[PDB]
């Protein structure tokens, strides 16, 4: 302590009692912890913790040798906000029994970690100034598989689960310290929230006046709250039983900070508190609900990629990780690593496997708003139209279980409403709200339609404006706006009768109107060639499934193309795109292929684009635009079809 | 009327001195070893079983099934009363409420004074310290009652129903003992909840705010309070008890503590309980009186008769090596012919091994799809295999569509939220999905269908629910007719697709009518060499396969590869084949393997898979 | 109907012990005689001697001299059921037989002076002098009407709640049937009990020469209503009560104590 | 599950200027506990625990309390019993309750249910005038010198009631009524109506009587001392109080000095009487001290009387005063002493009381040996032929018309029974 007000930590619930006693050490009534020891024992573990199997890459601005969170206090020193997220995994393999009382009592040890903290900080720093004692945020607690499976055992106990957020409500106002002013002589106090509830003066301390204070509602003082509906993501599944959805709630610090549709692993307290019979009445139900009061918000993930958030974070690659990286860049087959390293057990997609990589680095986002053009849609939507058997559903899912901001449809499964938003009723506030749909969870995503054939139009029609200006304009009764939709489509399609008739021209199998067609900027036909060679070695492939680049550098290189790479087109590109666009268009003006409009233009710029985003070159080159166009040929099958026939 | 220290004793008497030879031959006090263990705390739900106390008081039985909840607490209290002088050492403190406990009795032992007497209700409340609980399991004597005829003429007995599962909220804290804490003295009140509300305390009765005639406002708080498991499901009557117009009737059953997670959905359950009432106070009555609900609660939950929860004739029959032909010919027995549509089927119901290779699922379920003209049995097989796997859901036409194959939404009443509830599918999670008139099946179903085959999931993105579901189950469809009717999408996509069509022949149908006759003048199958298994032993068979996981040697690869590039010459010289047909391969060969109980499959589990594949192809022809 | 009692451990045990008490055979027989005794008279109160109560069973004496209303009630219960074993004919004549008691008190026999609150719903032994005497009042038990518009007759029955709380619903009269019809009440069909007041005064030899006297207050119910006359020496046994005072939102702390005489025997 | 309703449990007080309530109670009880009297020569005794042990072991339940052993033990507490008497009072008592159940615990059946204990109080602080009783001294704890001129009966005042709802039938028992003079208000509405929707009326509450503890309670007339009161005045008057074990302790006649709480009646605040605000005051009595044989003194007695000269030395021991009359003298000391009362078996009596005359000249001393055997006799009233002054000298008996009760006004005769 250095005069530092301590704020109040509305996540851990109302103050309790605290009552001590004795054994005959000085446990806290109904638990076992004295705070001396837990306090010496955290104390200690700041002092001097070290990580042996740590890694230069998982901590970056991290030393392996010094203790690990004496340095994170320094940056805390450095930087004025006052929070320390403590690793649950280090405390139990520091102390076990530190880390099991904490996960046990976490309202009673955390304070004392707060106080362990603050002193350690505080002695090393005399003159440090934070508007606020730091706070300790213990996360990565073991992982609850399944919130199906807490029992009232594990009441009021600091949990982790995972899952995606469905919804963010309003911020919520929380009393903290009322303020009382006296209707007679003006005298003015102050009470402190105490175990949930406020005592009214009932008497003034000036003039002694029975009653004559009164609440200054908006003198008083408040704090911020936010529910958020998550739903869960239980690695344990069992049989029977359908998806979870969760409350949460935020408090002062956590508010706003994960979007709908945002992917989280959620440390926090799992409260139980009771149902009143009426929002009118105090009786309340024998059955309690339960809903987690949130510690701790983790966005990083290991199968996933990074996240926005995180990726315009300063600070997410060591200099060694960064010239790694661009070694890796510079090295002449980088596209093609990529491509195979994308969906390492599908067997030779070379170039739907490319395709989907570029799909994942996107174009360059644009500023159009000078010149009264509108928004243009940097993101890149692909098409894989193929006989049903043909892995394209196997691609879409792996794209959806490999992207943050993912949501995933299939064919009637949808609706126009479900997808874009909709009113429903709150039923915690009993509240009318609007929840969003697929395509608005999947705004700075991916979304992934399955079975695109049996989308009936009256829900096809809303990925016009989708795909078109990454706008969702919704004027319902009661609601008028418009969604930010800004996401990319991988979509699969089926050939009408289900198979590929060799007869047909590619338009007449494919079935979708042009107006939608002309939106997808890459389509490819998953065609079966009888190949002696092809079958063969699929059959090794497969049958080796059946007995036998990494994630991380993946990750890293995608996260920093999005990151620093934003490439502009040069005057040779230019001149090359617009000889691609009319020899595109020349080609295209042929009678059943997929006609060519500047719509192809501005997917060939796309794409260009995002081949000089993978290669880091940050100018797109006349290379990128010839990929593009070898791309966009070779989906299709222009080459292998006649200007004529199919 | 009867003097229950005499009855508390009597329990006690029965708990202590009961023995069986349950333990292999040995003479062993059954209850007592199991009062040992959970005075230890090694042991929670203690089930009295009363056959064992009819086998020396028939008369404490009568009276426990005419008043159980007065002797279920009987029960408890002997129990709670022996178990200090069966712990035979200390508890590990394995609870953060078994810690709450040992404070509570070292303060009071502190605070003792052991010649004073303490107030009636200055005293820890017996649920307060219990950490266990009683449960019964009705005498064998009691018939089961239908869910019907349950009606107040029963209430408080102990009756056994059975039914199927429709409806089970989640698990969920219910309070049993509200534990408040003053702001003035320090402490503890204790409120026993028994009504569904109960309304919250304000002022501290302790002796110590009593006595300072201060504020005492007491504070609830969820620590040291005392909650239970709890759940609330809906058991339905079976189709063979229902009235001859009659709906089936629904009763709902409150389980507590340890039988919770039991049932679910779907599932063919057998409950023993006492029936008992729940005040109706809160509504505008309009008849006069004390009206009230009805529940049972749960005190032995049993699944029973499709989804039960080894010896050396079975360890024989299975070492035989016609026993997967054994088991053929017993799914459905009075079935004529079809002998490889009957093997297919066991191959269904046994199932490959699930593959995880580098973040995508090779699902091991088998799809078959049965085409066939008019009276080929294929809504018998398809029944049959309902009645005969675990987890069965038997979908006709259009009954079940849409939802009735999809989760809804629906407004609970324990918290008046809105659940999810699962379909058929979803009810047939890891089961077997019998769809009948697939053909005739709507399109949003044979699109969901579609997507449960190729994913196992079932995503939605409607007004009311947006979720990706979970259903890996595996589809037996039977449609009706590429001869007249063959979907190349149905071609796509079933791993085993055979046509069943019956053209006339003198002797094979005079075969089949001498079996149909002899059917139903004995009401079985004409007898054969080798007598057809019973369903429990099938399941039981299946049930062991199942975890029995063989892989695929590598040697193996190139007879695989040699077969599938065989079978797509065979296909393109003809007048349909790709890697579905070669996963089917793979999955059917793993699923033979895994009937003859190895752990590395053979080439003639690949010869016996290609055998029926290609048997199932030229049935097109 | 309302809520009855279905088993009741303490007030069996009483009984039983009191009838086992009655029924002498195996005993002497003294109080076997007594019954055939008042059988023969025509009467329905025994005199008990306490002592013999005693000597036979300490518990039901001190249980009996300690809260006597209910163990009197009980004692009469087994009065009238030993009564009916010896003859069923006469006591069905009586409604209710009545435990009058005797002998030796060892501190519950006390003066006016000495009967303080600490004797109160015991069973007390009073020697004193008699100085008021009120009428011998007749009190309603059983009340008979008969509807002249409906021919109906109905009987109406009022609890003796002389110290135990009363209802106005107890004790409302009826006048008018249920559709307001005029109710003539039939008193040679009614049943009423003689009931008496008196006061008995601290003997003036035996009290204090140079304080006032003390008095208390006794209620005389049927068969014991003119065995006093003022200026008598008289012994009353029975028990010492509160009388409740009438319904009102507020009340003092006074109460107004009286002796609800079980006997009473001539000095 | 909704029909029934378990009571509400609770446990004991672990953990954890002004000392709250419980504080000095537990302080009084360690008063009461571990008040030691004697010196290690002579021994130590805990006066209060003996006390009330013997007291309770004999069925008393009632101690007395010096304020000089209070104010030394723990001065604090003598200043809040002094302050407000009530409430100390009534924790003192409590305090007395738990050391007398925790002193007999092992007690026998029957005897079972423990006994509220009462605790009266003296001091050896002189006693205050009661026209000193001004209004600063309300409420608080006065000692006020008096003579009772009047005695209520002893009647029955209610501690605790039990109030049942005429409706439902519920009750309210055990309700603590407050000491001295005061009334209840009872409850306008059943608490009880959440057992049922229909609801009961309005003032349902009927007092259950025998379910009253009750308690002896005792109204006196303290009248100023006549040495007190001034020359030329009125003698002040004051209201008693008295309770349990107060009650019949002293007599009309009898000068006392009355410990006890200055307390208006408090009965709900509702020609003559042209005053507003002023209410019935009364001293609520707690200590009562009346103003004016050991095996030791047997033992005397014994020696005295073996002496060889037992008659001389009575004789001439009685009147030393007076001169001679040794004849007299001694006729004195057998009329002092007295014959022997027989009662035959028939039934007659032989008195065994001695009559003496002294006939003689004025001058001698008769009636100076008169006032001498009166003042020495245990019992002796010294009166003249024609009565007394406001006494008689024999007993007369007259009906009261209005109450009915005899009056029995005695005599010299009467009043001396078993006397002189
Ligand atoms: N192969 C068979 N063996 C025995 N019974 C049969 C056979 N085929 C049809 N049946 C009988 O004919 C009736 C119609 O069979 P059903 O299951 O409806 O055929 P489908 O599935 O083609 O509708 C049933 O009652 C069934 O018992
Ligand atoms: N024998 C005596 N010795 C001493 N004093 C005496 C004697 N006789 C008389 N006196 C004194 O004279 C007074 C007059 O006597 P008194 O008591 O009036 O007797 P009485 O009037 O009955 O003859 C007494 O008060 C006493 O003090
Ligand atoms: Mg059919
Ligand atoms: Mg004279
Ligand atoms: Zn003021
Ligand atoms: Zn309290
Ligand atoms: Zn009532």
């Amino acid at each position: 302590v250095r005069g530092t007000p301590v704020r109040q930590r509305p996540d851990l619930g109302s103050a309790q009692k605290g009552l001590q006693v004795d054994l005959q050490k000085l446990v806290i009534w109904g638990t076992d912890v004295n705070v001396a020891a837990c306090k010496e024992n955290f104390q200690r573990f700041l002092q001097r913790f070290i990580d042996p199997l740590a890694k230069e890459e998982e901590n970056v601005g991290i030393d392996i040798t010094e203790p690990l969170y004496m340095q994170r206090l320094g940056e805390i020193n450095v930087i004025g906000e006052p929070f320390l997220n403590v690793n649950c995994e280090h405390i139990k393999s520091f102390d076990k029994n530190l880390y099991r009382q904490l996960i046990s009592y976490p309202q009673e040890v955390i304070p004392t970690f707060d106080m362990a903290v603050n002193e350690i900080f505080f002695d090393r720093y005399p003159d440090s100034i934070l508007e606020h004692q730091i706070q300790v945020r213990p996360f990565n607690a073991l992982k609850t598989k399944n919130m199906r499976n807490l029992n009232p055992e594990d009441i009021d106990q600091l949990i982790t689960i995972s899952g995606m957020v469905i919804r963010t409500s309003q911020l919520i106002p929380e009393m903290q310290e009322a303020f009382f002013q006296c209707q007679v002589c003006a005298h003015t106090t102050r009470v402190e929230m105490d175990r949930g509830r406020i005592a009214e003066p009932s008497v003034c301390g000036r003039c002694h006046t029975t009653h004559s204070m009164a609440l200054i509602h908006n003198r008083s003082l408040f704090s911020d709250k936010q529910m958020i509906k998550l739903q869960e993501s239980p690695e344990d599944m069992p049989a029977g039983q359908t998806p979870h959805t969760v409350i949460l709630f935020a408090h002062n610090d956590l508010v706003d900070k994960v979007q709908p549709g945002d992917r989280v692993n959620v440390t926090g307290i799992y409260r139980a508190v009771p149902i009143r019979v009426n929002p009118r009445v105090s009786n309340v139900k024998s059955v309690y609900k339960t809903h987690i009061d949130v510690i701790h918000y983790r966005k990083t993930d290991a199968k996933r990629l990074h996240g926005l958030d995180e990726e315009a974070e300063q600070k997410l690659f060591s200099e060694k990780r960064v010239e790694l990286l661009k070694e890796l860049s510079r090295k002449p087959d980088i596209y093609e690593r990529l491509a195979s390293a994308l969906a390492p057990s599908i067997y030779e997609h070379e170039d739907i496997k490319k395709g989907i990589l570029l799909q994942l680095f996107g174009g360059t986002r644009k500023d159009f708003s000078h010149t009264g053009r509108g928004k243009f849609r940097a993101e890149i939507n692909i098409l894989l139209c193929g006989d049903p058997g043909t892995s394209k559903s196997q691609l879409l899912q792996y794209v959806y279980n490999l992207v943050p901001r993912g949501q995933y449809t299939s064919g009637k499964g949808s609706s126009a409403v479900g997808l874009t938003a909709y009113v429903m009723k709150d039923p915690e506030t009993r509240q009318l709200v609007l929840q969003t749909g697929a395509l608005v969870l999947s705004d700075n995503g991916i979304c992934c339609i399955d079975e695109f054939d049996k989308m009936n139009e009256s829900t096809r029609s809303v990925l016009h404006e989708v795909m078109e200006q990454q706008t969702l304009s919704i004027a319902k009764a009661g609601i008028i706006c418009q969604l930010n939709a800004r996401t990319s489509v991988l979509a699969a399609a089926n050939p009408i009768e289900s198979q590929w008739n060799p007869k047909k021209t590619t338009i007449e199998n494919i079935q979708l109107p042009h107006t939608l067609l002309s939106r997808f900027d890459l389509i490819f036909l998953m065609l079966d060639p009888q190949d002696e060679a092809y079958d063969r070695r699929l059959a090794h492939h497969l049958v080796a499934l059946y007995y036998q680049l990494d994630m991380a550098v993946l990750k890293d290189y995608i996260a920093y193309a999005h990151s620093t790479i934003m490439p502009r087109l040069s005057e040779e590109a230019s001149q090359a795109l617009i000889e691609a666009y009319v020899d595109m268009r020349k080609i295209g003006s042929s009678r059943g292929m997929v006609s060519a409009y500047p719509r192809q233009l501005e997917s060939l710029i796309r794409l260009a684009e995002a081949h000089a985003k993978v290669r880091l070159s940050n100018k797109v080159e006349a290379i990128d635009v010839e990929e593009a166009k070898r791309l966009h040929r070779e989906a299709l099958k222009q080459s292998a079809t006649d200007p004529r026939t199919g | 009327l009867k003097d229950y220290a005499l009855e508390k004793e009597k329990v006690k008497k029965f708990l202590q001195e009961f023995y069986q030879d349950d333990e292999l031959g040995k003479k062993q006090f059954k209850y007592g070893n199991q009062l040992v263990r959970l005075a230890h705390r090694e042991q929670v739900a203690l089930y009295v079983d009363l056959d064992d106390v009819a086998e020396d008081d028939p008369e404490l039985v009568d009276s426990i099934c005419e008043n159980a909840r007065r002797y279920a607490k009987l029960f408890a209290d002997a129990v709670q009363e022996l178990l200090p002088q069966y712990k035979e050492r200390e508890v590990v403190n394995k609870d953060v409420l078994d810690v709450y406990i040992e404070h509570r009795l070292m303060m009071e032992q502190r605070s003792r004074d052991p010649g004073m007497v303490r107030s009636p209700q200055n005293q820890y409340p017996a649920e307060l310290m219990r950490r266990f609980e009683l449960y019964f399991q009705g005498p064998s004597s009691n018939k089961p009652r239908v869910i019907r005829e349950v009606r107040a003429d029963s209430v408080g007995k102990l009756v056994t129903v059975r039914g199927i599962v429709t409806r089970v909220s989640e698990v969920k804290p219910k309070m049993v003992v509200a534990t408040y804490t003053c702001d003035q003295c320090g402490a503890e009140t204790y409120q026993p909840i028994q009504s569904p509300t109960f309304m919250p305390l304000i002022m501290c009765p302790s002796q110590e705010c009593q006595t300072n005639r201060s504020g005492g406002r007491l504070y609830l708080q969820t620590r040291g309070s005392r909650f239970i498991k709890f759940q609330e499901m809906k058991m339905q009557e079976h189709s063979d008890q229902v009235p001859v117009g009659n709906i089936p009737r629904s009763i709902t059953v409150l389980v507590e503590g340890e039988n919770t997670r039991i049932a679910q959905p779907g599932d063919h359950v057998s409950v023993t309980g006492i029936f008992l009432p729940i005040l109706r106070t809160g509504f505008r009555q309009v008849v006069q009186g004390l009206l009230s609900e009805t529940y049972l609660e749960a005190h032995r939950i049993v699944k029973m008769n499709k989804s039960e929860d080894l010896t050396r004739e079975e360890l024989r029959q299975i070492a035989e090596e016609d026993f997967y032909e054994k088991l053929a010919a017993s799914i459905a027995p009075e079935i004529y012919g079809h002998e490889d549509v009957k093997k297919a089927l066991l191959l269904l119901l046994v199932g490959g091994v699930d593959q995880s290779p580098r973040g995508m699922k090779i699902r091991g379920n088998i799809n078959i799809c049965l085409m066939g003209d008019p009276g080929v049995a294929k809504s018998q097989l398809l029944s049959y295999i309902d009645r005969l796997a675990p987890r069965s859901q038997y979908t006709t036409g259009r009954g079940s569509s849409g939802v009735g194959l999809t989760a809804a939404v629906l407004r609970d009443s324990v918290s008046g939220e809105l659940t999810l509830e699962g379909g058929a599918l979803v009810l047939a999670d890891q089961g077997v999905c019998c769809i009948d008139e697939f053909d005739k099946m709507a399109e949003a179903d044979r699109t969901a269908i579609h997507e449960v085959m190729e994913q196992q999931t079932i995503s939605i993105a409607k007004a009311g629910i947006l979720t990706t579901l979970n259903a890996r189950c595996s589809i037996l469809a039977a449609a009706n007719p590429q001869n007249i009717q063959l979907p190349a999408a149905l071609l796509s996509r079933f791993d085993l697709l055979w046509l069943i069509q019956d053209r006339p022949d003198r002797d094979n149908d005079l075969r089949l009518a001498q079996h149909i006759t002899y059917v139903h003048q004995h009401s079985r199958q004409p007898p054969s060499q080798f007598e057809p298994l019973d369903m429990k032993l099938m399941r039981r068979y299946i049930a062991m396969c199942r975890e029995k996981q063989p892989m695929v040697p590598e040697s193996l690869a190139d007879y695989i590869t040699a077969a599938y590039v065989e079978m797509r010459r065979e296909a393109w010289a003809s007048k349909y084949t790709s890697a579905r047909t070669l996963l089917a391969i793979l999955r059917l060969s793993t699923a033979l393997a895994r009937l003859r109980m190895v752990d590395v499959v053979e080439k003639e589990d690949v010869n016996e898979a290609i055998r029926l594949m290609e048997m199932s192809k030229d049935s097109l022809l | 109907a309302g809520t009855v009692v279905l088993d009741d451990v303490e007030l069996r045990e009483a009984q039983r012990d009191y009838l086992d008490f009655l029924d002498d055979e195996e005993d002497q027989g003294i109080y076997q005689s007594k019954v055939r005794e008042l059988i023969s008279d025509n009467q329905y109160r025994l005199i008990v001697n306490v002592n013999d109560l005693r000597r036979k069973n300490e518990k039901r004496a001190n249980r009996l001299l300690n809260n006597a209303f209910e163990e009197l009630v009980a004692f009469q219960r087994a009065l009238k059921d030993f009564v009916a074993s010896i003859d069923a004919t006469y006591a069905k004549q009586y409604e209710e037989f009545y435990v009058g008691l005797e002998g030796s008190f060892g501190s519950k026999h006390v003066s006016p002076r000495t009967l303080t609150s600490c004797f109160l719903s015991c069973v007390v032994c009073v020697e004193g002098i008699v100085t008021k005497c009120s009428l011998v009042r007749p009190k309603v038990v059983r009340s008979v009407h008969y509807c002249p518009a409906t021919k109906k007759t109905i009987e109406r029955r009022y609890s003796d709640l002389t110290t135990l709380v009363a209802f106005p619903s107890s004790s409302v009269y009826p006048t008018k049937d249920e559709e307001n019809n005029p109710l003539e009440t039939e008193y040679g069909l009614s049943v009423y009990k003689d009931h008496q007041t008196i006061t008995i005064q601290e003997m003036p030899e035996k009290a204090p020469a140079g304080q006032l006297p003390r008095s208390v207050d006794v209620i005389l119910d049927d068969d014991l209503v003119d065995k006093a006359k003022p200026g008598d020496r008289v012994q009353v046994v029975g028990t010492y009560r509160c009388l409740p005072g009438k319904k009102g939102g507020y009340t003092s702390g006074t109460f107004r104590t009286v002796l609800i005489a079980c006997n009473v025997k001539q000095m | 599950s909704g029909f029934d309703d378990p009571g509400i449990f609770y446990s004991d007080s672990f953990g954890g200027g002004q000392a709250r309530k419980s504080q000095l109670q537990r302080r009084f009880k360690e008063f009461l506990r571990q008040y030691r009297v004697g010196t290690d020569r002579t021994g130590f005794t805990f006066k209060y625990r003996d006390e009330l042990k013997r007291h309770y072991n004999l069925g008393e339940y009632w101690i007395e309390v010096e304020m000089e052993d209070l104010a030394s033990f723990d001065e604090d507490l003598a200043d809040y019993l002094y302050k407000q008497p009530a409430e100390h009072l009534q924790l003192l008592e409590e305090a007395a309750k738990e050391v007398a159940d925790e002193v007999t615990r092992p007690r026998p059946s029957g005897e079972e249910v423990l006994q509220d204990i009462q605790v009266m109080l003296k001091s050896d602080a002189s006693p205050s005038s009661i026209r000193s009783l001004k209004s600063d001294m309300m409420s608080h704890l006065v000692k006020i010198p008096g003579i009772i001129i009047a005695a209520s009966a002893v009647r029955a005042k209610a501690t605790r009631i039990s109030i049942q709802c005429r409706s439902c039938r519920n009750t309210l028992t055990n309700i603590a009524m407050r000491p001295g003079l005061e009334g209840y208000a009872l409850p306008r509405k059943c608490n009880t109506d959440q057992a049922g929707r229909p609801k009961c009326p309005l003032d349902p509450y009927f007092i259950m009587p025998d379910k009253c503890k009750c308690v002896d309670f005792q109204t006196l007339k303290l009248q100023e001392l006549p040495d007190a009161v001034p020359h030329g005045e009125m003698p002040r008057h004051m209201q008693l109080y008295c309770d349990r074990y107060l009650c019949d302790k002293v007599v009309p006649g009898n000068r006392v000095t009355i410990m006890g709480i200055y307390s208006i009646k408090k009965f709900g605040l509702t020609r003559d009487r042209v005053g507003v605000g002023i209410r019935s005051s009364y001293i609520r009595v707690l200590g009562i001290q009346v103003d004016t044989v050991s095996p030791q003194e047997e033992e005397e007695f014994r020696r005295l009387a073996a002496l060889p000269n037992v008659y001389e030395v009575i004789s001439k021991s009685i009147a030393p005063s007076i001169f001679g009359g040794t004849d007299m003298k001694k006729a004195i000391a057998c009329l002092l002493f007295g014959g022997s009362r027989k009662r035959l078996p028939d039934g007659l009596t032989r008195r065994g009381d001695i009559n003496l005359l002294m006939l003689g000249d004025p001058g001698t001393a008769k009636s100076q040996l008169l006032k001498f055997v009166e003042k020495c006799s245990p019992i002796g009233v010294y009166t003249s032929g024609k009565g007394s002054s406001a006494a008689g000298l024999t007993a007369s008996v007259m009906r009261d018309p209005s109450s009915r009760n005899f009056i029995m006004e005695g005599g010299a005769m009467v009043l001396a029974d078993g006397g002189v």
